[PDB]
């Protein structure tokens, strides 16, 4: 929604690997942003109360900030600007693993490995934005 | 042909942006201008002893944001922040304007040049040290104009050329 | 307080109850018939489980119970290439 | 004499005084209360000036009248609620 | 926090343990689960033997090369019948030959 | 190596089929078994050739659908012993489901995404309704079919054993609870499916008959009471029943049909039977045992309709007690006992409805809205009662009182007195009417303490506000303030410029003019001795500028020094033999042609025909000698009298109070219209009781009389009729 911006956000990420943040507007479509590089910070605006998500610019991985998912601006607070802090989350064997064989196997080359015939739906699933959003819709 | 220089003069509604175009180019001051005029004006001027096109975007209208506004933004090689010595309103929306041409020019480095118009009148609410330090800080110069006398208005865009001048040379 | 894994070759790996209790599987393994504590809930057997890979499982449990809600930074876990698939096996079978 | 004395003394002397503004202004036009009292007029023209002494004062005519009653009078009308006009 | 791995044949212990903390609380923590008294056992680096009297900071290890992603790996031997026996570490089983991945 | 391989599933089956007999009803299995049989489930599920999780799931549905009926022919077969064999049979398959599911724990998984799609098109599709859609759980799908057996008309046996058995509340066979609860409980445990109600199933088996029953068996177990039990005895046994039955619902229902089961016993019992229980209302309240009335309360309060009934039977029984008391008091001539009446009626009556009646601020109301009744009576035509009696019972605890003294008690006496005042409606006679009593005091200073009526407007600080005060508070400062220039005159007088003593001893109490209520000026008068006014005059001018403001008009209504209005003896005589009026002459200038009967009678109780004296002669006087008593002497010659007499004379007060009171009917309309432009017949009415209510009383009946003066001062036509016409403009 159209509302005042008395505040900015610092996007400071500690995770390895490179973030790129979507933002939601008041459209609900997020748009890509310039990548930013690992163990820095950038000193940023936002509009009040308007969810950020951080994802993987290369394989779009999760990304947990402030132990959460989403991310809401606040008024300011006597002078002193609002931090926000990207970590990686606990992934999974199952998920972590799939991680490590999407990088190296070409995604024209999946039936040729030999595993079990369910993982192959599993590998094939690669994750995608519009995916990840529809998840948060509920409560 | 001869070199063309694309600027823009970009500021709060009423600061002058059209009253120092005119001037610039027609030699004489119009006041209550429309102010929802939008337009691009052309003049042929020397400075340091170099002849060039200077193509004059006078920027008006509501706030509004998409790929054309964005792209028609673009096209500026450089950009004149102007506001008003006696509209603290206007210094203050200084930096709102400055952010969206570092936007829409990806870039840190642009060539730019603030402008404090309205000189002659007596109603001063910026004080002069106020503007230099924001310009100090945004690494840029700053120009006091007066559409009114002309003083100054030649000074603002001939210093935004060779801003431009400097920043092609790196 | 500490179980007992046992791997095909038959090597044999003692971790925290709490650390092995992440997985669905062994805990639905330590809960199952009649307990009675005596010489039960130890030497959990697994039959098509490597060395190696029940080390990485293992690695995994640790860093995992170490590693929640942690505020601080999180390093990524490192996986081989040349244990990825059977890792990812024995991670789908366990229902990590 | 029965029970008596020649007396034809003078004592001490004490009684109840009624002090008052002198002015008494008509009780104004509306109020009519004594103008010692806080007016009710004072409710619309809002003039926060002298809280004790609401009404006693100089007038807008150059004559003695209720500080605030007859402020709202050249809002309105035109006569004076002084003169020829009594209870109403 | 530096977390250990002990080693003994084919048996593996997964335990953790401050920098503060001594062999002597290693033994301790280790006969527990052995059901072994600790004079007897003794500890190693794949080098040498480590004393009681040293403590876990003074002998390597650190935080920074003992993580849960990759734990440190301690020998263990036994002493019961009067004489030492060489450490059999005895290694996990190959990795296989890897796929098609190779590129 | 977990990669797919070859399974010929006619052996593995096999193997764990007596492995998961094993795990049901609770049967003895080798440890190592039990981990041997999870490795055997995922081969299944990843075989090379095509997935068996299909094969799997329909062989193992089999295998509950048999062994479920085994276990139903048994129970079945035994009769007369249905419920405590189906307990037995309950708890192992209940342990064994739960742990089959865990056992099924891979397959489980695949069931849920196989779903997930065909969740998807059941909309476009429903396929038979998704060819009867495989339970998320193995877990869930055992209790789905132990369901079947209770479908089965083993319900019809299991309602009539249990409804006979629960039944045993009229003797003590004591039924054992865990069968009992095993059972019931069960109804709930076999359905856990969120999608519907969980609570659907056991309401419709279980609640619904449950309730019937249990409603038909009070219904005559409540008649029977009343035909050997009379009204006082019932309650006894009402009690008993209902806290037996919490504790009977307590150990065999679920926690769900907790209230459900009470709300059915009270509505049989009582509500029904409410016509027995109000004919013995009346009875109870008149009589003093207040311990039957605790049992009327308990069983009213959970019947919305029975507690206004004994509303009206508390107020009627307060109404007829207070009057009694109030009546009797009659002709006694004593001001301080119709207030001892009142709150002793609200002292004892206060602790019933406490002790035994809980609280109920609802029954708290009768106390209120009937004792402010009895205050104001006004049937009997004397002394007006309510007004009067209670304004001259406060000055005979804050005056002299020299025989009555209790210290450090009419503290306590003044604040028990608020328990009575705001009872009353005529406040505004209260308030002048002490307003003029009160200034009587503080003039003549016959008051025993400065500081004791400082408590009083203390008191009436926040019952009566700062509005009703805000004139009382003028009383108390004045009399303090005028401590501080009759000084300031003693101090001026030692600095006068002239230095010359004038004679002059005086004292002065400043009044108000805005606030104290005596009259002032009834006449012209004004008629002082010359000898004296010249050094009171000096007072007047060199007090006046030092205010610069103020011209006090001098008054000789409560002058003193009684000494009103002297003679000054003068040196003439008169006669007087009989009556009055004896040619009365040389009377100077006072206004006293109708106050000559007033004035003249001061002195008859000393002298008559003003002939005594005239013996000494001398220059001034001459003083030989004092003897008897000089100066004020007897000062028994005051004509002030107690309580003024005159029985005319207040009369004009209590017109001046309703001269006050028509003030503010046409004033207290100023701000109705100020806020309300536009009127509403409705509207008009009971709006000044939402604003002043506690003021005085807006009855009806004289708000016709306040319209009446609305309707002159007002030219605007009112051409409609739909609302009041009364609003101006
Ligand atoms: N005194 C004075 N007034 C000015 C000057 N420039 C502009 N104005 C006044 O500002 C008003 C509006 O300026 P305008 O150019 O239309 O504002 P803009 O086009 O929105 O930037 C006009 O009525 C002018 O009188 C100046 O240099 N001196
Ligand atoms: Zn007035
Ligand atoms: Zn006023």
């Amino acid at each position: 929604v159209n509302s005042r911006e008395p505040s900015q956000v610092i996007f400071c990420n500690r995770s390895p690997r490179v973030v790129l943040p979507v933002w939601l507007n008041f459209d609900g479509e997020p748009q890509p942003y310039p990548t930013l590089p690992p163990g820095t910070g950038r000193r940023i605006h936002s509009y009040r109360g308007h969810l950020w998500l951080f994802r993987d610019a290369g394989t779009h991985d999760g990304l947990l900030v402030n132990q959460t998912e989403l991310f809401v601006p606040s008024l300011n607070v006597d002078g002193q600007p609002i931090f926000a802090n990207i970590t990686l989350p606990v992934y999974t064997l199952k998920e972590r693993c799939l991680q490590v064989v999407r990088s190296l196997v070409k995604p024209e080359n999946y039936r040729r490995l030999d595993i079990v015939r369910s993982l192959y739906e599993d590998l094939e699933d690669h994750p995608n934005v519009q995916k990840d959003l529809e998840r948060l819709t509920q409560e | 042909g001869m070199t063309e220089y694309k600027l823009v003069v970009v500021g709060a509604v009423g600061v002058g942006k059209s009253a120092l175009t005119i001037q610039l180019i027609q030699n004489h001051f119009v006041d209550e201008y429309d102010p929802t005029i939008e337009d691009s004006y052309r003049k042929q001027v020397v400075i340091d002893g170099e002849t060039c096109l200077l193509d004059i975007l006078d920027t008006a209208g509501q706030e509004e944001y998409s790929a054309m506004r964005d792209q028609y933004m673009r096209t500026g090689e450089g950009f004149l922040c102007v506001f008003a010595i006696n509209n603290t309103k206007s210094f203050e929306d200084i930096h709102h304007y400055r952010e969206q041409i570092k936007r829409v020019k990806d870039s840190e480095d642009v060539p730019m040049v603030l402008v404090g118009n309205k000189s002659d009148l007596p109603s001063r609410t910026v004080d002069t040290k106020q503007a230099q330090d924001l310009a100090r800080s945004y690494g840029i110069p700053f120009i006091e104009t007066s559409a009114k006398t002309r003083q100054g208005v030649d000074d603002a865009f001939y210093t935004l050329v060779r801003e431009i001048r400097k920043h092609k040379e790196k | 307080m500490y179980v007992k894994l046992i791997s095909s070759d038959g090597h044999e790996f003692i971790v925290k109850r709490e650390h092995a209790l992440t997985s669905g599987t062994i805990k639905a393994m330590l809960s199952g018939p009649g307990q009675f504590a005596e010489n039960e809930t130890n030497e959990v057997n697994f039959r098509e489980i490597p060395s190696h890979v029940l080390s990485k499982v293992c690695m995994y449990f640790t860093y995992k119970v170490r590693y929640t809600n942690s505020s601080t930074e999180i390093p990524e876990f490192p996986i081989a290439p040349e244990i990825a698939l059977e890792l990812l096996m024995a991670a789908n079978f366990l229902d990590c | 004499s029965g029970a008596g004395k020649k007396r034809f003394e003078v004592k001490k002397w004490n009684a109840v005084a009624l002090w008052a503004w002198d002015i008494v202004v008509d009780n104004c036009a509306i109020c009519r209360n004594h103008i010692m009292d806080l007016c009710i007029e004072c409710q619309a023209n809002q003039a926060s000036a002298t809280s004790e002494e609401c009404t006693v004062a100089w007038g807008v005519c150059n004559h003695a009248f209720h500080f605030h009653c007859i402020s709202r009078w050249l809002k309105t009308r035109q006569v004076c609620p002084l003169d020829n006009r009594e209870w109403e | 926090d530096v977390f250990l791995m002990i080693r003994r044949h084919k048996t593996t212990i997964f335990t953790d343990a401050k920098e503060s903390s001594t062999v002597f609380e290693l033994k301790r923590i280790v006969e527990g689960i052995l059901k072994r008294p600790p004079d007897e056992q003794r500890l190693y680096k794949d080098d040498q033997l480590l004393d009681d009297g040293k403590t876990l900071g003074e002998c390597g290890f650190t935080s920074q090369t003992a993580r849960p992603q990759a734990p440190a790996t301690v020998g263990l031997a036994f002493r019961a019948d009067d004489t030492f026996e060489a450490l059999c570490i005895e290694p996990f089983s190959s990795p296989p030959e890897l796929p098609d991945v190779m590129k | 190596s977990l990669k797919p391989r070859v399974v010929d599933f006619d052996e593995t089956w096999n193997k764990l089929l007596t492995t998961i007999k094993a795990v049901v009803m609770l049967e003895y299995v080798e440890r190592a078994t039990w981990n041997d049989r999870f490795s055997d489930i995922y081969a299944l599920c990843v075989a090379y050739p095509e997935p068996l999780g299909e094969r799997l799931y329909t062989e193992t549905k089999i295998f509950l659908e048999n062994h479920v009926r085994h276990l139903h022919k048994r129970v079945l077969e035994s009769e007369e012993q249905v419920l405590v064999m189906y307990h037995r049979y309950w708890e192992e398959y209940s342990k064994g489901a739960d742990y089959m599911d865990c056992l099924y724990r891979y397959l489980n998984t695949q069931f849920i995404k196989k779903n997930k799609l065909t969740e998807a098109d059941l909309q476009y599709g429903y396929g038979g309704v998704d060819m009867n859609e495989p339970l998320m759980e193995i877990g869930e799908l055992a209790l789905d079919m132990w369901r079947k057996l209770m479908v089965e008309p083993l319900q019809a046996i299991l309602i009539r054993m249990l409804l006979r058995e629960i039944k045993n509340d009229r003797g003590g066979e004591d039924p054992n609870q865990k069968v009992i609860h095993g059972v019931i409980n069960s109804f709930v445990h076999v359905e856990q499916y969120k999608k519907k109600f969980p609570l659907k199933f056991y309401q419709e088996i279980f609640e619904s008959p449950f309730l019937t029953e249990t409603g038909e068996y009070y219904k005559q177990e409540a008649s029977n009471l009343l035909q050997e039990s009379n009204c006082s005895q019932y309650m006894e046994k009402v009690l008993g029943r209902l806290k037996d039955e919490e504790i009977r619902c307590r150990k065999y229902l679920h926690p769900s049909s907790y209230t459900k089961v009470i709300h059915e016993c009270q509505q049989r019992m009582v509500a029904d039977h409410l016509q027995f229980l109000h004919a013995e209302c009346h009875n109870i309240i008149r009589q003093e045992k207040k311990n039957d009335m605790a049992n009327m309360y308990v069983l009213l309060r959970a019947v919305s309709t029975g507690l206004p009934h004994m509303i009206q039977e508390l107020q009627n029984h307060i109404h007829d007690e207070g009057l009694r008391a109030t009546s009797n008091l009659t002709q006694e001539n004593m001001p301080t006992l119709f207030v001892e009446s009142v709150l002793e009626v609200h002292g004892k009556f206060v602790q019933l409805i406490n002790t035994v009646l809980n609280g109920d601020q609802h029954f708290m109301s009768a106390l209120d809205k009937a004792l402010t009744s009895v205050v104001n009576y006004r049937e009997p035509k004397s002394v007006c009662k309510a007004p009067e009696l209670l304004a001259k019972y406060c000055d005979n605890l804050l005056k002299k009182s020299a025989k009555g003294m209790t210290e450090n008690e009419v503290e306590d006496r003044l604040t028990s007195f608020i328990t009575v005042f705001k009872y009353i409606d005529d406040k505004d006679v209260f308030q002048k009417f002490y307003a003029r009593m009160l200034a009587k005091r503080l003039i003549h200073g016959l008051s025993m303490s400065m500081d004791s009526e400082e408590a009083m407007i203390n008191k009436l600080k926040q019952a009566c506000g700062y509005e009703f005060t805000s004139k009382l508070h003028r009383m108390y400062t004045d009399m303090s303030v005028s401590a501080d220039l009759n000084n300031k005159f003693n101090n001026f007088i030692k600095n006068q410029d002239t230095v010359i003593d004038l004679g002059i001893s005086f004292q002065i109490y400043v009044l108000q003019a805005g606030a104290w209520p005596l009259t002032q000026a009834p006449s012209s008068t004004f008629a002082i001795p010359q000898e004296l006014e010249k050094s009171v005059q000096m007072f007047e001018l060199f007090y006046s500028q030092h205010f610069s403001g103020r011209k006090l008009t001098w008054l000789h209504y409560l002058c003193t020094g009684v000494t009103t209005y002297q003679m000054a003896v003068l040196l003439a005589f008169n006669n007087s033999e009989t009556v009055s009026y004896k040619e009365l002459q040389d009377s100077t200038q006072m206004n006293e042609k109708e106050l000559t009967k007033t004035i003249k009678s001061l002195l008859d109780v000393k002298m008559i025909n003003h002939d005594s004296e005239k013996e000494d002669i001398d220059a001034e006087s001459s003083f030989s000698l004092n003897m008897n008593f000089s100066s004020k002497r007897t000062k028994f010659k005051i004509t002030t009298s107690m309580q003024k007499d005159t029985p005319q004379e207040m009369e004009q007060t209590r017109s001046a109070v309703d001269e006050d009171r028509k003030m503010y009917l046409q004033a207290a309309i100023v701000r109705i219209m100020k806020a309300r432009k536009v009127l509403r017949h409705n509207a008009l009415i009971q709006e000044v009781i939402s604003q002043s209510r506690a003021r005085f009383n807006p009855s009806i009946s004289m708000i016709k009389k306040c319209i009446e003066v609305l309707i002159d001062k007002q030219y605007i036509e009112r051409s409609q009729a739909s609302a009041d016409e009364y609003s101006y403009v």
